[PDB]
């Protein structure tokens, strides 16, 4: 086999880091990830997402799971307590306020706004989140970041390709200010061809900055303020992702050690490797440096979880739950003791006992258990042939049924057509004869003019008529089915 | 236009696009899902599906909410399950959408790689880019890499760093579908075409011509180079990898569905990884496996092999699916299950007619099951369809008189396995016969290889009125009264009729009542059952015999004729329109025969079927009424048997009294110890052909005793009827030689015959040809069925076209003779064949025979008697008919009574007629007629001994008459003894030139003694035994088998005189000294004397195998060497023993030459005059030799004489015709010279060309006059080059003509036979011939 060999050539490159070496990639994951904490609490709305989705299942009374166990997980500096909940993120809605008065005044940031909103950051780094919540508000960064340089790359469409201007003024005038519109009209000013000739388009540059300037009133920061984050952010996320990466790499020989005991399962061998690699995945993310035990004990919980779930799942051709796959493997155990104990074998009212379970239940497994044989299983050769050619199709009907059912349509039609008018109206419609539906005596009292009563009168006279042998020989003939 | 019409004319094959797979689909399998273990039913979005494929019940949902046939196309809001049929579960398709492109196996693996041709990159390269091993550039410009560069990642690394940005370079599958996206194929056609201006070359240049040939044909049909990667992969119906509960309990499920699961699994897995966290080395490897989980899924069969995950075998992949012996295109014509049949051992029928047959009621009670149904409602004696079938079942007395009522006038089919030829499956009208044996016509178990002793035969019903038709005009017995194979009747008498007529006809000495006068031949019935005379005896009758008049018919002629009183009985039989001549003589199986093939011309197909029963009846009564037994004292014994045996055992015992002394030689021994048991047992033989042929002695009337003995062993030998005289031999004279493993003949024979008891030894000896014999027997069914299965493949798909085609030329037929005996005259070789040319001999005065007209059994009469010699006549070979045969440019219907009627095919006939029959498998010139020998040429020379011995390359002998004419032409070879010099009178029967047929002697010229030089024994040569002179001689070794030591030495004779110098030859003052080459046996010995003439040294040059070599065109080991252009030619140079033939005629350029291996012996000496195609070195010819040189008529001939030749020794009747067919199939496709349209080698059928040159040099704005060379493709190498992608995967690799059929985007318009059989539509033969006209016609019009 060719896709064997060459993945032990892959990662025979890659050498073993132990001891402190791996306690060095291990710093950069933790500190990776902390860039970007501290990146979301220096966004503005962050703190805002974070008080309105707070109301969103408070509002609906007291509950414990869900949404709930996403959010809080306080660390002061399992079923959550309404009482903490309620009183961290009290605090964080209390310096909202006080930080903003601060903002209104004078600059941005201005000295004791400065050390306001580094005292802000301290509150929100408090709250830890759960990846399910974590990834929407990294998103209200990503996505805000394609509407700040988008919008700037139409500002900078228009002007530098549309009017033909050199790159190089564009470079002061468009840092220095951003802003106001000190730069649009300020060029033109200094009476230049390719200066001038920027009215042809001046509905469309600065106009379109009102998509851009505005995310200041939205967010709360100016474009120096934005980018300065966003490109900050995206260090961090670099950062651990990266250096997972090596932990990883690092440890595949022992990916491979676990799998190769579980081979004569049912799933192929590089399958059982590939499914193991996931697993060591999660023995990164969880893995903290701060344990002081080795990885490598850590990490074969994680491998054998990754395994042994993916084993049972897949595999056999028709899925067979979790539970149930307990009771095939205690079923064997069990059996290689009793054959050799007793004598002969196993039988259904022994075997219940030692189990604990009903003989119903053990009899049902048994036939649920085995795999379903392959198709082309050879039975005899000699003339060459296999198991599919000789199962026969139940489903097609037989050709002489087939003209039965033919024979009885024409033959009916042929006995209505002797009932007297109105007789063959009232049949054809209470058993649905060359009708789409089928209507009840309540339906044909309605629509033939006559009474309820008098309609159960005239079908047993219709029926009787052919009840008669004289007249009805040849619907008798039907009888033998 | 129509829309919704399903009636479809052609089927195309292209490369599928991603979005055209969507259109395919009705929804994204994206679970490995199938079954829950609870509740039976599909799942969610898995394999089996009601939502995307549909519902498993018939019109109803999964929950079971909607029912009853009402809802119809009802989109379900709860489930999503369309309310229809399950049919639709075996028609739907879904698809599976890759997150990585993964590239297809049938184009990547399959030699010689469609994407690796497409973008001059091999094999080596492009695996390990889309393993993930290498880098590969797309994209060039300055940066030193230009286009294709492998680059490993440490050179991409470096790479990356000096240039970037507008370099671009990609890793994996990925990589390769941007290389095919990049490359433009409008200006790479263009590039390549001015390349092949200045630099052309030979061999390299077959590689350059292919890629031409794959890129103009992708752009011509548009299939996009895009599409080979997969991105979008296509998954089969439910309904056909199936999941169904069996009989126990246990599932049982398809291969595919294992394959497929591994397919999503790890789909699913890299859609995962690829979101979260992507390290290269897992996402590399999760794409690795995941490619070949495609190409597991396609063809299993190619990179590694897959394990089923329960069973220890290779599953069945989409691949395996179509190919494999058995699967599912080549079950379309052999694993075909077929209603309205039976099967029932054979028995006897000899109450029936030649158009009936003895079906059982039981069976026909069966299998015109819905026919009694059918005419049981309809008569009014049953109600409806259920009460019809309750009265079959009862076996009611009613059922059977409706039964026979259908029966009647139906034909029914009856097959017999194995079907050789056509006559396997014949019609007949049943008889109700109670019973479960099937009862069988005699007659026609002559067309059959059945014997009544344990053989079944298949019993077929026709239902429609067109099968009933045809049953009964083409397939009926009555109809098939001839074989198609040759002219003679298939249906002749045999065994128990022959034997009944033998000794009805025969005549005795003195048998009771002789010497009557006797009134009609109903007075001989009168004598005969009553018991007043006996069937012999010669005894006078009046009979009225009546000749065929000139218009037909008045004749009648009444005279006495001296015969028996048996054969006066017989002629009753003998219909009214055929003379008493033909009934006079002692009928046996030759003559039985004779008298079926005249009444067939003279009266009809009507007269002489009602007269071959006739044959039969009276042939099984006469036959029980003589009582013919075989006895103990029948099987006499020669009267001197160990008389004979006691003179030749002893006389073995003679020879070893010269074996131990030295007067015979050990090794001469066998030999001639072996020729004496081999004269005593032909003397016995001969010796018991008296004491049973004629044996009878005892006569009544007067003293003699010359009679034909009434022996029961000698009637059935001499009739024909059953046993030769080969096997009368066995049994009461000698047994005979047997052999031994090796396959040499054993020293002493078995002496003892049948009659008396064998010996252990002599019994265990026999043992021996018995088990190889049947051996021989058990795969002879094999090699010649597979040899029937060849011819036909190539032959299949060739139809008569035309009535008659516009061309006077033919082939050259005259009567082989062989040395000086004629196999066959003109009258059986010319009957049937359609002339060219008008008779034009002299001999009896006349105004010319017309030509143009069929030759019948009574005109081919008319010129027997004026004696023609070389008739050409109009055959399959010259042809020029678009794509079939010419009808009237042909010949007769060998089976029919007349000219073959347009439809009907040839080739499927032509293979048959070979393949049946195929079950069954000089030196010195003599002249009779006085004259005298005159010589040309001659170059000979007397010698010590007295042998008139020739030193001359080629020599002719010819004879002068009374009145000064050439009578007789022969050639005569190198090494000839003459009896008579010039101008000798000789007498009638005498032998004038003779020569050892197979050697080619080496003759000196100067006399003297002999010297070895230069020859070594042990190094150069070597000794072992001749087979000619014979005794031990010396043998010389070609230069491949001598030893180390002696490297450089060269073998010759040296003349020298008494003293011992050399004896110089005439003309030129170099020593004499004789070159011999290789394989050469030399004779003579060290030391002694030779006289001028006296030969110095010798070169040395099946039966099924053979007909099978000749037919696939296999050049022999020693090809013969033939002169190539007319002229003044001359020799070049010298090497060793060899020579460089230089050919140069006059005109212009002409730069020509040859070279020739050492050990040839030439017909040419130096500056000879050669024409083109002459015989050079004697021996087997090439057959692509006589194509090239002699033309496109010598070799055509050649194939014909060779193949008959195999036959006719064997006892084989088979048509030039059959054979001319196959040969027209072998000259197909032929090699272009001058420039037209398309290459110079290419592959143009000889019409395809014909079509072309014709429409060049008057229109279509060409003006060029296409030359072109016929070519000869021995049926495997022709029947590869069909134009038809269904009709080629029938027989070939499946998975490479759908391979190049996709790539070229191939159309078939449906016109072959094979081509129609597997799509399920009329064959374009026969009767779907006026059928298939009517579509054709309007191709041209809409
Ligand atoms: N024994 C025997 N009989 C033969 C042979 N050939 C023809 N017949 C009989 O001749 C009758 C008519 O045959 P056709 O072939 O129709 O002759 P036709 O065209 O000249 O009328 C048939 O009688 P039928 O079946 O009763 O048909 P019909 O007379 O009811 O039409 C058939 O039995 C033969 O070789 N042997
Ligand atoms: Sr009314
Ligand atoms: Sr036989
Ligand atoms: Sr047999
Ligand atoms: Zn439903
Ligand atoms: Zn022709």
């Amino acid at each position: 086999t060719d896709p064997v060999r060459m993945y032990m050539r892959e990662m025979g490159t890659v050498e073993l880091l132990t001891r402190e070496g791996e306690i060095d990639i291990a710093k950069r994951i933790e500190d990776g990830i902390n860039q970007v904490q501290c990146s979301v609490a220096e966004y503005p709305e962050a703190i805002t997402y974070l008080l309105e989705q707070y109301d969103r299942v408070e509002a609906e009374e007291a509950r414990l799971s869900d949404l709930i166990t996403g959010f809080v997980d306080p660390n002061a500096e399992n079923s959550i307590d309404p009482e903490l909940a309620r009183e961290k993120f009290a605090e964080l809605r209390a310096q909202y306020v006080v930080t903003r008065d601060t903002i209104k005044a004078k600059g941005r940031s201005h000295a004791t706004a400065q050390e306001e909103i580094l005292k802000l950051s301290e509150v929100f780094k408090q709250f830890r989140l759960v990846p399910k919540q974590f990834d929407y508000l990294v998103n209200s960064m990503r996505v805000m970041m394609d509407r700040v340089r988008t919008q700037e790359r139409l500002i900078m469409k228009l002007c530098v390709e549309q009017c033909k201007m050199p790159k190089k003024n564009f470079i002061t005038l468009f840092t220095g200010n951003e802003t106001s519109d000190t730069w649009f009209n300020a060029a033109i000013a200094m009476n230049k061809p390719w200066s001038e000739k920027l009215h042809d388009v001046s509905e469309e540059v600065h106009r379109a900055l009102q998509k851009l300037q505005q995310i200041e009133e939205e967010t709360g920061l100016t474009i120096e303020q934005v980018k300065d984050i966003n490109r900050r952010m995206s260090i961090g996320e670099a950062k651990a992702r990266r250096a997972k990466k090596e932990m990883v790499e690092a440890n595949l020989r022992l990916v491979i050690s676990i799998a190769k005991k579980y081979t004569n399962r049912g799933l192929q061998f590089l399958d059982l490797i590939q499914e193991g690699n996931i697993g060591l995945m999660k023995a990164v993310d969880k893995f903290e440096y701060r344990r002081g035990y080795k990885f490598s004990t850590y990490a074969t919980w994680w491998i054998r979880q990754a395994i042994t779930r993916s084993i049972a799942d897949q595999a056999r051709t028709i899925r067979i739950p979790v539970h149930m796959i307990e009771t095939i493997n205690k079923l064997n155990r069990i059996s290689r003791q009793m054959l050799q104990e007793m004598g002969r074998e196993p039988t259904p009212e022994e075997l219940a006992e030692r189990m604990l379970m009903p003989e119903d239940k053990i009899r049902k497994v048994l036939k649920i258990a085995k795999e379903p044989i392959s198709m082309e299983t050879p039975i005899g050769d000699d003339e060459d042939s296999h198991l599919g050619d000789f199962i026969e199709d139940t489903t097609l009907e037989l050709p002489l049924d087939s003209a039965t059912t033919e024979s009885l349509r024409a033959a009916t039609h042929d006995v209505l057509a002797g009932l007297t008018a109105r007789e063959a109206k009232v049949l054809r419609m209470r058993f649905g004869i060359d009708m789409n539906t089928d209507y009840t005596l309540e339906e044909v009292g309605k629509q033939f003019d006559v009474t309820r009563e008098r309609i159960r009168q005239i079908e047993a006279k219709a029926l009787r008529k052919l009840r008669h042998p004289s007249r009805s020989e040849v619907l008798r003939s039907f009888l033998d089915d | 236009a129509q829309t919704k019409t399903e009636e479809f004319d052609a089927i195309k094959i292209a490369l599928a696009s991603p979005d055209m797979i969507r259109s395919w689909s009705f929804g994204e399998v994206k679970k490995p899902e199938t079954i829950n273990y609870r509740t039976f039913k599909p799942e969610r979005d898995g394999l089996f599906c009601a939502r995307i494929f549909g519902p498993v019940k018939d019109y109803e949902c999964l929950c079971g909410k909607y029912k009853r046939l009402k809802h119809r196309g009802v989109i379900c809001e709860k489930c999503g399950v369309e309310v229809t049929q399950t049919k639709v579960r075996r028609e739907r398709m879904g698809h599976i959408e890759l997150a990585s492109p993964t590239a297809h196996i049938w184009f990547l693996k399959s030699l010689p790689s469609r994407i690796g041709l497409l973008l001059d990159m091999p094999l080596r390269d492009i695996e390990r880019v889309l393993y993930f091993e290498s880098y590969v550039v797309i994209e060039g410009g300055m940066t030193n890499l230009e286009r294709q560069q492998i680059l490993t990642e440490e050179q991409y690394l470096d790479a990356l760093e000096e240039f970037g940005d507008e370099f671009d370079a990609k890793m994996g599958a990925e990589a390769i579908q941007a290389l095919l996206k990049s490359m433009d194929l409008e200006q790479e056609c263009e590039q390549l075409r001015e390349e092949l201006n200045e630099t052309n070359s030979e061999t390299k240049r077959k590689k350059l011509t292919k890629r031409i040939k794959l890129l103009e044909a992708f752009v011509q049909s548009g299939n996009k180079p895009e599409w080979m990667i997969l991105t979008v992969l296509p998954v089969l119906p439910p309904d056909l990898r199936p999941l169904v509960p069996l009989d126990g309990g246990r599932f049982a499920t398809s291969d595919l569905n294992d394959l497929y699961r591994r397919v999503i699994n790890r789909n699913n897995r890299l859609k995962r990884l690829l979101d979260l966290a992507a390290p290269d080395i897992i996402v590399r490897n999760e794409k690795r496996m995941l490619q070949e989980a495609v190409d597991a899924l396609l063809d299993n069969g190619r990179r590694g092999r897959a394990i089923t995950g329960s069973n220890k075998r290779p599953l069945k992949s989409l691949a395996d699916m179509i190919k494999g012996k058995q699967g599912r295109f080549r079950q379309n014509l052999l694993g075909k299950r077929v209603d309205y049949s039976g099967r029932s051992v054979i028995t006897v029928g000899p109450y029936l007619r030649l158009h009936q047959c003895g079906l059982p009621k039981k069976m026909a009670l069966e299998l015109f099951k819905p026919f009694i149904y059918g005419k049981l409602e309809l008569r009014g004696l049953a109600t409806t369809i259920k009460a019809a079938k309750k009265m079959v079942e009862r076996e009611e007395a009613v059922v059977w008189d409706i039964l026979d009522e259908v029966i009647r006038e139906h034909p029914v089919l009856l097959n017999r396995a194995p079907t050789l030829h056509r006559l396997g499956i014949q019609a007949f009208e049943p008889v109700l016969i109670e019973g479960k044996a099937i009862q069988l016509h005699p007659l026609v178990c002559a067309a059959y290889n059945a014997d009544f002793d344990g053989d079944q035969m298949a019993v077929h019903v026709p239902l429609t009125l067109e099968a009933q038709l045809e049953a009964r005009a083409l397939m009926m017995s009555t109809n098939n009264i001839l074989s198609p194979a040759n002219g003679e009747p298939i249906i002749v008498p045999s065994q128990d009729v022959v034997l009944g007529l033998y000794y009805m006809t025969r005549d005795c000495v003195n048998a009771k009542g002789e010497g009557m006068v006797l009134t009609g031949p109903k007075e001989a019935e009168r004598l005969y059952r009553s018991g007043l005379a006996s069937l012999h005896a010669r005894v006078k009758v009046r009979i009225t015999e009546y000749e065929k008049d000139a218009n037909g018919e008045l004749v009648a002629k009444t005279s006495l004729k001296d015969t028996t009183v048996g054969r006066a009985i017989l002629w009753m039989i003998v219909p009214k329109g055929l003379p008493y001549s033909i009934v006079n003589q002692a009928l046996g199986k030759k003559a039985i025969s004779k008298m079926l093939n005249t009444c067939y011309r003279i009266l009809g197909l009507k007269p002489t079927v009602i007269f071959a029963d006739q044959i039969m009846y009276t042939g099984f009564a006469y036959a029980a009424r003589s009582g013919a037994s075989v006895g103990i004292d029948d099987m006499v014994i020669p009267e001197k048997k160990h008389e004979i045996i006691s003179e030749a055992e002893a006389e073995v015992a003679e020879i070893q009294e010269q074996f131990q002394s030295g007067l015979v030689t050990a090794g001469e021994r066998y030999n001639k110890v072996i020729d004496i048991w081999a004269a005593a047992n032909d003397r016995v033989s001969k010796a018991m052909m008296d004491n049973l042929q004629t044996e009878t002695v005892i006569n009544r009337d007067g003293q003699e005793e010359k009679q034909v003995s009434f022996n029961s062993i000698y009637m059935m030998a001499d009739s024909g009827a059953r046993g030769s005289a080969a096997q009368i031999r066995q049994l009461a004279g000698m047994r005979g030689l047997m052999a031994k493993p090796d396959g040499s003949i054993i020293e002493t024979p078995i002496t003892a015959n049948f009659r008396e008891g064998l010996n252990v030894l002599q019994y265990f000896i026999s043992t021996h040809g018995a088990r190889k014999g049947l051996a021989d027997t058990a795969l002879k069914t094999a090699n010649s069925g597979y040899l029937t299965r060849r011819l036909v493949d190539v032959a299949q798909d060739l139809v008569v076209t035309e009535d008659d085609c516009g061309t006077h030329e033919g082939i050259m037929m005259t009567p082989v003779i062989e040395g000086g005996d004629v196999k066959e005259p003109l009258r059986d070789r010319v009957l049937g064949r359609v002339t060219a040319e008008d008779v034009l001999k002299p001999g009896t005065a006349d105004i010319l025979v017309p030509r143009n007209t069929l030759l019948h059994e009574q005109w081919c009469d008319l010129l027997e008697e004026n004696s023609v010699d070389a008739v050409k006549v109009r055959s399959v070979v010259s042809c020029d008919t678009d794509f079939g045969v010419c009808a009237h440019c042909y010949g007769r219907d060998l089976a029919r009574g007349h000219i073959i009627n347009k439809g009907e095919a040839i080739g499927v006939i032509a293979a048959q007629s070979i393949g049946e029959p195929g079950t069954q498998l000089e030196s010195s010139i003599q002249v009779k007629n006085k004259g005298s020998i005159k010589l040309s040429n001659v170059k000979s020379v007397v010698n010590s001994s007295g042998k008139l011995v020739i030193t001359s390359r080629n020599t002719e002998l010819k004879l002068i008459d009374e009145f000064g004419r050439t009578k007789e032409s022969y050639k005569v070879p190198y090494g000839a003894v003459l009896a008579k010099g010039d101008g000798e009178q000789v007498a009638g029967g005498e032998t004038v030139a003779n020569w050892d047929p197979h050697t080619m002697p080496v003759i000196t010229e100067v006399s003297g003694f002999v010297r070895f030089t230069d020859m070594i024994d042990g190094q150069t040569i070597t000794r072992q035994t001749d087979e000619l002179t014979g005794l031990s001689s010396l043998v010389v070794l070609d230069s491949a088998e001598r030893t180390a030591g002696g490297k450089d030495l060269r073998p010759a004779l040296k003349i020298v005189d008494a003293q011992g110098n050399d004896v110089l030859i005439p003309g030129t003052d170099m020593p004499a000294q004789y070159f011999l080459p290789g394989k050469a046996i030399v004779q003579l010995e060290d030391g002694v004397q030779i006289s001028s003439g006296d030969t110095l040294a010798r070169i040395p040059q099946g039966g099924l195998p053979r007909v099978a070599d000749l037919f696939e065109a296999r050049r022999p080991k020693e090809p013969a060497i033939l002169a190539e252009i007319s002229g003044i030619v001359s020799f070049g140079k010298e090497t060793k023993g060899k020579r460089r033939l230089v050919i140069t005629p006059v005109d212009g350029s002409d730069p020509y030459e040859e070279m020739i291996p050492k050990w040839r012996q030439l017909n040419v000496f130096e500056g000879e005059r050669v024409e083109r195609g002459d015989v050079i070195s004697d021996g087997p010819e090439a057959p692509h030799d006589i194509l090239r040189l002699r033309g496109v008529h010598a070799v055509t001939r050649y194939i014909v004489n060779e193949v008959q030749d195999v036959y006719r020794l064997q006892g084989v009747k088979i048509n030039d015709k059959h054979i001319e067919v196959i040969v027209r199939q072998m000259l197909r496709k032929a090699t272009i010279v001058n420039a037209g349209s398309s290459d110079f080698l290419e592959g143009e059928q000889v019409e395809y060309s014909r079509v072309k040159i014709a429409n060049r040099e008057l229109e279509a704005n060409g003006k060029v006059g296409a030359t072109y060379s016929r070519d000869l493709l021995g049926i495997t190498k022709a029947s590869l080059a069909t134009e038809s992608f269904i009709s080629a995967a029938s027989f070939q690799e499946t998975t490479r003509v759908l391979t190049e059929a996709a790539v070229a985007g191939k159309r078939d318009e449906l016109r072959g036979l094979k081509e129609n059989v597997i799509v399920g539509r009329l064959i374009p033969a026969g009767t779907g011939y006026a059928y298939h006209q009517d579509r054709m016609r309007r191709r041209a019009a809409g």
